């Protein structure tokens, strides 16, 4: 928040709670799981 | 917790400002004025 330094949105820097129909402002954006490609 | 509860927290804040108005409408500033006035009058 204090210094601009962009990173890819992954499941390692976010968390989950609920379904995206109660928050107002839920941009449908693809979140990247690290294990899914690397394992496969 | 904020984001699924926005409208409620909203409503409570608006209602809280609502009652703050009536609470004010219905002394620590008055007292300094009163003290200065009484001292001038005795002088």
């Amino acid at each position: 928040r204090n210094f601009y330094e962009p990173q890819i949105i992954t499941t390692d820097n976010t968390f989950v709670s609920g379904n995206c129909d109660v928050v107002i402002g839920i941009v449908n954006n693809t979140v990247y799981d690290p294990l899914q490609p690397e394992l496969d | 917790v904020l984001y699924e509860n926005q409208k409620l927290i909203a409503n409570q804040f608006n209602s809280a400002i609502g009652k703050i108005q009536d609470s004010l409408s219905s002394g620590k500033l008055q007292d300094v004025v009163n003290q200065n006035a009484q001292a001038l009058n005795t002088l």
